[PDB]
Parts: structure tokens; sequence; C-alpha cells
RNA sequence: UAGCGGCGAGCGAACGGGGAGCAGCCCAGAGCCUGAAUCAGUGUGUGUGUUAGUGGAAGCGUCUGGAAAGGCGCGCGAUACAGGGUGACAGCCCCGUACACAAAAAUGCACAUGCUGUGAGCUCGAUGAGUAGGGCGGGACACGUGGUAUCCUGUCUGAAUAUGGGGGGACCAUCCUCCAAGGCUAAAUACUCCUGACUGACCGAUAGUGAACCAGUACCGUGAGGGAAAGGCGAAAAGAACCCCGGCGAGGGGAGUGAAAAAGAACCUGAAACCGUGUACGUACAAGCAGUGGGAGCACGCUUAGGCGUGUGACUGCGUACCUUUUGUAUAAUGGGUCAGCGACUUAUAUUCUGUAGCAAGGUUAACCGAAUAGGGGAGCCGAAGGGAAACCGAGUCUUAACU
RNA sequence: GCUUGACUGCGAGCGUGACGGCGCGAGCAGGUGCGAAAGCAGGUCAUAGUGAUCCGGUGGUUCUGAAUGGAAGGGCCAUC
């Protein structure tokens, strides 16, 4: 019972080339690169699954820092103060707000100046 | 446990240790797979680095020339040379204990029996040794594939079911595991009962 | 119960160690044998009893007795297979005729294994004196 | 083919009942003076092979 | 296993048992005898094969289709539904197959049968001499000189000869058994250059023979010798009449054949590396394993005219390949130019242990017989009893004068 | 001063060792030596003073003894 590897080792290689469409070079066109690409990227694609939850967060803080400064408090001030206020609201609902909503931002920093004051 | 019998309305009394046991599938499986194993010829051969036609000159020296080191023209890693673990010829052949194969065969006619496969006849012939006798013999019975056993071998109906595909005609001691399960139908004449009941015991 | 319907017993039919085929069987790459060894070489490892050039135990204890050809001959007959001979006569031919002792066997001896339950004639086969009594108490009687 | 023995641990081990094995003690051959009574009387009965040693030895014997 | 063994590596019987197959004889010589059996050659038959051959059953309509053997419907043969071909898959189209027949001539085998040649029986005998044995040196015996029997002999010797001699594993006595120094002998056994038939959980063109092909060829070597690559149009050549560009070229465009020419002979299918043409997007102030997370813009498909899908990817966070070997590699340590095909834990026997199955103090046969994957075959093997070096004893035994 | 316990054959139980092994050991027999006897003596205050296995040598032996009786050889015990 001869077995021959050309129908199975065909559809594995392409199973990879087609994983490895928009990279340069060999890298999409040639297995043994290709191979080694498509496993890099799947290695990229886990951590920054990981550290995307961190590049949004540092984005939130940025910009919840930037539209409290405009109303007078810090970050650390409008964050501790909201904690004191019993607010729960969180980094990306804050970070939506200061930019599609300035007046509830300002009417929901003044609930974080009275919280400290 | 009694078999009635289609061409004559009596009935005819069989042991209940042989056909009327419970189903041994782990039984019956391997004997099967082991009767399989039997029928395998087993003729076939590849030739090693040793008997591939070549010589045993170094293709080149061992160092200087910047290729891989070779040895023989042979090896099974180059093109037209051996193959690593060629093939001889190999019995397949199993052992069945004795009292496997009877015990598979016990649960193979009980099996039939629940299943109203095997049924029993009084006699069993044609009347000329022509194909198309029992071809319309087996219309009258409504049989298409069917295993026709019969306590001694007759040469009318071993002639005339000869070139029916979907015909077996054996006797009494040529029964084997494989045949009673791959047809539809088992017929037995009465005679036929009683020396598998004395076979089987 | 048909020709494709009937499987092994569940748990019979273990699959075969396939060595060397790839990285997620378990057994790629060196197959089980490690780094760099001459276990891990094609037909290497040491022969039985060697221990790295240590005197073997084999070898570094005394051989001792001799075999001896009488026990060749000798063999030893149980209480239950005194019922086995025809007729009744544990001799050392009827024990030969019931395949109780080997055909070049000379002398047996009926020891206390199993249980005599029918009286039977022990002629010139020494007995042990837990068999002597058993025989006899089975109505049996011991002739020299 | 059937394993072969080797020939030289048959000369060495016995099987006992419970598929232990016996052997001579060593240290009993010569040089026999020098020894004290105790230390040869002691090493006179035959011992059993250790824990250890019992896979160097049931490899020895195939046939024991 | 017993043994042999720097008692190491290893080597490894026989007695006995079960089977296949069985077959016995005549020259050491004379009497009658009588051409007597068994035999070799040759002819004559009588059969049976081999070397050519002969007959050999039974199907039509309709649908798709280039084409029917396919679908559907209704029939028939079958001791023939093995196989092959035919425009797709045929029991009934063809060749065959089952079966039944056939030899002028040559020839094998088996009987009968004459002729030629040797010889059957009874009595009386006789009983293989430089031989057996020995010394020395070797070799074969499972046996390596060992306590070493037995066999062979290169060299020196050397009997008895049936009232005798050999062997029974040093050797002696007793006993048992056999008769060397002369020969012949079928069957069971081994193999396949070659012939025929059939078969394959064997290969299918980098496989299978080195060789599917004009292969032991081309080619290489002084030579012995080494030794390739290379298969497929189509059902049928119907292998492209004719016209046009071109060098009365190569090559191509029409025409035509064909089901199909993107089946056009560099011819089934026609992958990947590699190389181009076209379109969309990005790209000439921008630094690095070239990706990944986010992400505008642009183009495009929308079938709720709805946001989504697809292509691209300005900018931006993070980010020094893979294998191997290593304490540790982006390592400037190894390996890899890329693609495609091939390439490495197998097989046989034995032993041990797990899972599973059958029987169970029993289990199981091997060879072989049997057409029998049946059935017979229990020769044997393992287990139910161990202790001791052993005799021996025995649920005990060894140890010791004896053990609490 | 007297002596030979520098005994014979076993040892519950322990310590060390991967193992081979190597230690310590009270107690049981059998026979002793010292002491009036309670006792203690199985070498030396202890820890080095050593060499496995094979192969053979010597003595003993209720073992074995290749047809049988012996024997050779082997085994076991002591020892080189
Ligand atoms: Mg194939
Ligand atoms: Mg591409
Ligand atoms: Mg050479
Ligand atoms: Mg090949
Ligand atoms: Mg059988
Ligand atoms: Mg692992
Ligand atoms: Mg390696
Ligand atoms: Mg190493
Ligand atoms: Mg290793
Ligand atoms: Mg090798
Ligand atoms: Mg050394
Ligand atoms: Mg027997
Ligand atoms: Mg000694
Ligand atoms: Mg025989
Ligand atoms: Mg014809
Ligand atoms: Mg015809
Ligand atoms: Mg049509
Ligand atoms: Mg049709
Ligand atoms: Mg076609
Ligand atoms: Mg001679
Ligand atoms: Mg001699
Ligand atoms: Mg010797
Ligand atoms: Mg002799
Ligand atoms: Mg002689
Ligand atoms: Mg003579
Ligand atoms: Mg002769
Ligand atoms: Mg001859
Ligand atoms: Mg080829
Ligand atoms: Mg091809
Ligand atoms: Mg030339
Ligand atoms: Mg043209
Ligand atoms: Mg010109
Ligand atoms: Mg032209
Ligand atoms: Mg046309
Ligand atoms: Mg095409
Ligand atoms: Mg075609
Ligand atoms: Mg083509
Ligand atoms: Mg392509
Ligand atoms: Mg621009
Ligand atoms: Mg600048
Ligand atoms: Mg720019
Ligand atoms: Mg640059
Ligand atoms: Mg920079
Ligand atoms: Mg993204
Ligand atoms: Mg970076
Ligand atoms: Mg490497
Ligand atoms: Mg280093
Ligand atoms: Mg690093
Ligand atoms: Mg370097
Ligand atoms: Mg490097
Ligand atoms: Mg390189
Ligand atoms: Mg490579
Ligand atoms: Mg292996
Ligand atoms: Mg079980
Ligand atoms: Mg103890
Ligand atoms: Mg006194
Ligand atoms: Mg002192
Ligand atoms: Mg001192
Ligand atoms: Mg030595
Ligand atoms: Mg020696
Ligand atoms: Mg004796
Ligand atoms: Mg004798
Ligand atoms: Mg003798
Ligand atoms: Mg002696």
């Amino acid at each position: 019972a001869r077995v021959k590897r050309g129908v199975i080792a065909r559809a594995r290689h392409k199973k990879i080339l087609k994983q490895a469409k928009g990279y340069y070079g060999a890298r999409s066109r040639v297995y043994r690169v290709a191979f080694q690409a498509v496993i890099k990227a799947g290695q990229y694609a886990y951590r920054d699954r990981r550290q995307r939850k961190r590049q949004f967060r540092q984005l939130w803080i940025a910009r919840i820092n930037a539209a409290a400064r405009q109303n007078g408090i810090s970050y650390s001030k409008f964050i501790n103060g909201l904690k004191k206020a019993s607010v729960e609201i969180d980094r990306k609902i804050l970070a939506d707000i200061a930019v599609f909503d300035k007046v509830a931002f300002t009417a929901l920093v003044e609930k974080a100046k009275a919280a400290l004051a | 446990m009694e078999l009635v019998l289609k061409d004559a309305q009596s009935a005819l009394t069989v042991s209940e240790t042989t056909f009327g046991r419970d189903f041994n599938e782990a039984l019956v499986h391997q004997v099967v797979v082991a009767y399989a194993a039997g029928a395998r010829q087993g003729t076939r051969a590849q030739k090693t680095r040793a008997e591939v036609t070549g010589s045993g000159k170094k293709p080149w020296r061992q160092k200087g020339t910047g290729r891989a080191r070779s040895g023989s023209i042979k090896s099974p890693i180059w093109r037209s040379g051996g193959v690593t673990f060629a093939a001889r010829p190999q019995d397949h052949s199993q052992k069945v204990n004795k009292k496997m194969y009877r015990g598979a065969l016990k649960s193979i006619l009980s099996e039939l029996v629940r299943q109203d496969r095997l049924i029993v006849v009084e006699k069993f012939s044609v009347e000329a040794p022509k194909t198309k006798l029992l071809a319309q013999k087996l219309k009258d019975m409504a049989l298409e594939d069917v295993l026709i056993i019969t306590g001694e071998l007759d040469e009318n109906l071993f002639l005339a079911a000869r070139n029916l595909h979907k015909v077996d005609v054996r006797d009494a001691t040529g029964i084997d595991p494989v045949s009673l399960i791959a047809f539809d139908k088992v017929v037995m004449t009465a005679d036929a009962v009683k020396q598998v009941e004395e076979m089987l015991a | 119960m048909r020709l494709n319907t009937l499987s092994p017993a569940e748990g019979s039919k273990k699959a075969g160690k396939r060595l060397g085929r790839g990285i997620g069987s378990g057994l790629g790459k060196t197959g089980g044998r490690g780094h760099k060894g001459q276990k891990s070489r094609s037909g290497g490892g040491v022969r039985r009893g060697f221990e790295g050039g240590q005197m073997p135990l084999y070898r570094r204890l005394p051989k001792f007795g001799f075999t001896s050809r009488k026990a060749a001959i000798t063999a030893e007959v149980r209480l239950s297979d005194l019922a086995k001979v025809e007729g009744g006569v544990v001799d050392l031919n009827t024990l030969k005729a019931a395949n109780i002792i080997g055909i070049q066997i000379e002398f047996a001896k009926v020891i206390l294994a199993g249980e005599v339950t029918t009286p039977v004639t022990v002629r010139g086969l020494r007995v042990t004196k837990g068999a002597r009594a058993a025989i006899e108490a089975a109505g049996g009687k011991i002739e020299e | 083919p059937k394993i072969k023995t080797v020939r030289g641990a048959a000369k060495r081990f016995k099987k006992t009942g419970k598929g232990g094995f016996k052997h001579k003690h060593a240290n009993l051959r010569h040089i026999l003076t020098k020894k004290a009574t105790k230390r040869k009387r002691h090493l006179r009965p035959k011992a059993m092979v250790s824990k250890g040693d019992l896979g160097l030895v049931i490899a020895c014997l195939p046939y024991a």
C-alpha cells in the first residue's frame, strides 16, 4: 500500500500560502518563508490581543485627562472624585462622553469636584 | 429451542447452546477479521539498498567536493535507490483458538435465528442441473441473496447455482464465519442443521 | 450482524506508537530517544548485564551447584491426578498413558496436592507421608 | 529466534518460589585465614538478589 | 535444555517422542540347477497426454449525449455473470468463458507383449591388514585438551582375525549390542536460466527490473567496469484543403475537421517556484525580521439603499526569522537559493508486561493428514509445589548434633 | 597466676551502602577457660593493615557417578 503525498501536501502548502496574502516578497509566495511569516503573525496577533486592551485604556485615560483639564481638574483627581461620588462609569464611556457630549462631561466633572470638596 | 420448517410446516429441535445464545460481537469480530487475514496472499517485495542493481563505489570522496557526503548510489535517500524498509512476502494468517471459531459460529448462528435470516427446509434441490431452474425456485421462496447449506454436496444444485452471483451452495462442513454474515438469508436443509449441530457440538 | 456493522471490543485495538511524525504527536524530532547518546543511535545500546565496565553482577558472584541428571527423569504426581488414570492402578506405566508424567520419567512421587476421592492402588511410586494418609483414607492401598 | 540465556548467569542464579533469585555470597573463595569466622559464617547461606539488581538478572535469564 | 566457553562475547547438542516417505540387495566362490525373479536395450500393440485446432447460448424500444455499454421499459441465456475490446459502465455487439469434440506426423508416460544381454534358487563355504589400535602434530565432533570418549590422518609404528573384534563419553570388571578395513540403491529433500495457466489489502513512470520507450543502449573509462534520461493527441488522422503576413523561412491569423484545437503533433489533466501584460490602491523627507493592534483616505459590490463586505494601507504602539546545538543564540555558531516529487523507528522470531476475547485447574496445539481458514493430530509447551548444590524430602524443606 | 572464647552453628534486631558487600549485636544450643560466684571470654582501647569472579591445588564428605559395580570428574564444607 504505497501512499503518494502529492495531493495532501499541495493542500497543506496552499492552506498557509492563503494565510500569507499581502505579505512582501517571498513571504507571500514561498512556502518556507511564508510558514515563518504565518507563524510569527500568529504570535503577534495573540500578544496584541492582550495589549490592544492596554493601548486603548491608555488612549481613554489621555482623553479623559485632556477633557478634565479643560474643566479645571487633572485626571488623577477626576477619577478619585468619581470614586468618592460612587460613579462607576468606566474609561471607555468617560472618554466617549468627553468627545461627543461636552456638556455632560462638565456636568460630570462637577460631580467629582463636589465629592472632593 | 425449535426451528420451524417452511417446506414441510413441521418443527425441528436444536440445542439452545448453539442456535440460542447471546451475540458476542467482540468474539465474532476477531474471528471474522482473522478469516479475512487468512485470505491474504501476502506476495510482494521491494528492494533494499542491498538488492538494488548498482555497485558499491562511493560516488565522490568523503571531503573536499562541497557536496553532502554520500557512500552508495543505492542509498534510500537517493532516487532510484533502495527502499528503507523494503517489504518481504509475509504470512498474515492469525491463529484462532478452536473454542473461539466454534464459539464465534454459535454466536453467528444464534444471531441469524434472532434476525429471521436463517430458514430451515426439509430438502432443497433441483430436478435438472439448469441455472434457470433454481433461479425460478428462489423466486417462489422470495430469495435474492441466499446461502444454501446442504447436508451432502448436490452436484445439480452446485452447477445450477454457479452462475448466480447472489447464490452460494455449500455443504455443512464448508461453513465459514464470513459467508454466514455476508449473505442476506441462509437456507439450511434439515440434514445440514443436524450436521452443524454435531459439528459445533 | 452485517459485515460492516461488527466492531472490536472497546480498548482491545490500541493504536501503534508512530515515532517521529511532527511536533504535535509528542513523539516527533528525537522520537523518545533524547539527545546525543549511545542509546539514541541506530542499533545503539549496551548488551544484557553490561554495567559500564564495572564487573557485572553475573560475574562478581560465584557459581554454585551442579545439575543432577536424576532430577530430569523424576517427576511429582498430585492426588488430583490419580483419578485421571484408567483402571484404578497408579503405576509408572499407567501414569504415562494418562499423560500425567513424561514418557522418559523413571521415578515418580505422589505428593499431597489436591485430594483423592477414589480407591486406587499405587505400585512402585514413592508416596509422601501426607499423600499416604490421604490415599489410605479413600480406601486405596500403596504397594512397594 | 529464541533469546539466548546468559549462560554465566544461569550458573549463579536460581529462581525461587515467588519469582526472586537466590545467589551465592561473594568473598568466600580464598583469603580466608584473615577473615573472622563470624564474617564467613554469615557468608555461607544463599542470599536473594536485591531490588536494584532484579532488572539486570531477569534480562540475563529470559527462561528462568 | 545438558554442556562447551579469556566459563567472557558467545557457541550449543543428543537420548527420546510426533510426522512425510519407506526397500532392499550383491562381490569378496564351488557344486547341482537352469535360463527361473528382478532388471537394461529394442520392436509390436492398447490407452492417456504434449506439439495446430472445431462448435460454443441469449436484446430490443425510448431519453440525454459527439458516441450508449448509462437512465427508463419490457424480454431471453446461464454447467457460459472468468476476462478483454468495442465512440461513457455490455451476461445477450465481437473475441472468449462453461461444456462437448479433434491429430496426418512426431513425441512423453502407463500396461501387455515378443527378441537381445546379465542372471533366479538349495547346500557347502568364506567373511575386506599396513587395516583396527598406539606415539607425535593437527582437524571434525555443540565439546576451545579439559578427567575427554568417538571420527579423519601428515609422520613413525602396528594386531586378533568369530575360541575373534568394535561400542556403550577417561579407565577397569560384568552385562548388553553390533560386525569396520568392498560396493549399489527409489521416495520423502534443495533450486528455477527456461515453458504454460492463474493469483495478489504488490508498484503505477523520481514508483516497479538499471531498462513500460530500439537499455545494459547513449555516454564515461586503456581496461576490468560504471551506466542514464526518456510513456499518454484524438473514438477515429478526420494530423489542418485553401487564403494572408513572412526569406518559396521560423512563426502566426483566418478557413476547415473534430464533442472539444485553450486536444495541433514542444499535443490528456497542466500545480508550484520563476517571468510578464492590464486594472485599483499605496509609494520620491524616509531608517531596521517587513508583521501585528489601531487607523484615515481612495476604488469598488451591494441584493433593506443599508451599513457592511472586498482591494489597498498614509500615520501610529509593539516587535532582532526558522532549525539544530547549547548554561545560554538576532547572534557575526550550524543548515537551508526557491519550488515540485521522493527521504528516516520497519520486518521476522523469542521473552516479559498492559488492554481485550475465549476457555478455566486447566489452557493450547506444532509438524503433518485433510480440497477443506473446517475437522483430525495433545508429540509437546505453560500452570496447578516448593526446599536443597545434590541424593532426597514434600506444604514443607534446607541449615545444623538440634534448633524455641 | 591459670589458661586458649584468636571456640563450633545459628542469630531477634540494627546501622551503613546503587549493588556486590561491610559493620554492631543481646540471645539460644554443643563443648570450654578463668573466678569462691555475681559473672565474662565468639581476639587486641576503636577507627587503616587490603583484592571480586574465573581457573586450578590440598584435606574431609550420609551428595552425584552417562548400561550396571567402581572409578575419573563434578558438588558441598575447610583452606591455598
Ligand atoms: Mg496506488
Ligand atoms: Mg501568488
Ligand atoms: Mg573497494
Ligand atoms: Mg527502485
Ligand atoms: Mg486446526
Ligand atoms: Mg515531549
Ligand atoms: Mg540531534
Ligand atoms: Mg550528552
Ligand atoms: Mg541519552
Ligand atoms: Mg547502522
Ligand atoms: Mg576496568
Ligand atoms: Mg505427553
Ligand atoms: Mg572453596
Ligand atoms: Mg521417527
Ligand atoms: Mg471457434
Ligand atoms: Mg459465442
Ligand atoms: Mg440526441
Ligand atoms: Mg441501453
Ligand atoms: Mg470519455
Ligand atoms: Mg588410527
Ligand atoms: Mg586414543
Ligand atoms: Mg573442562
Ligand atoms: Mg571405549
Ligand atoms: Mg574404532
Ligand atoms: Mg568385516
Ligand atoms: Mg557395510
Ligand atoms: Mg553411494
Ligand atoms: Mg524508472
Ligand atoms: Mg503522468
Ligand atoms: Mg570507448
Ligand atoms: Mg494553419
Ligand atoms: Mg532566402
Ligand atoms: Mg506554416
Ligand atoms: Mg465544427
Ligand atoms: Mg482546457
Ligand atoms: Mg482521455
Ligand atoms: Mg496539454
Ligand atoms: Mg502557474
Ligand atoms: Mg503623495
Ligand atoms: Mg527634514
Ligand atoms: Mg511624502
Ligand atoms: Mg531603508
Ligand atoms: Mg531612527
Ligand atoms: Mg486592524
Ligand atoms: Mg519598535
Ligand atoms: Mg541546523
Ligand atoms: Mg558554548
Ligand atoms: Mg535574545
Ligand atoms: Mg564558523
Ligand atoms: Mg547564523
Ligand atoms: Mg549556508
Ligand atoms: Mg533541501
Ligand atoms: Mg528499536
Ligand atoms: Mg481474561
Ligand atoms: Mg531477620
Ligand atoms: Mg571452677
Ligand atoms: Mg593490648
Ligand atoms: Mg589500636
Ligand atoms: Mg579472567
Ligand atoms: Mg582458562
Ligand atoms: Mg552410587
Ligand atoms: Mg557407571
Ligand atoms: Mg560408561
Ligand atoms: Mg570424588
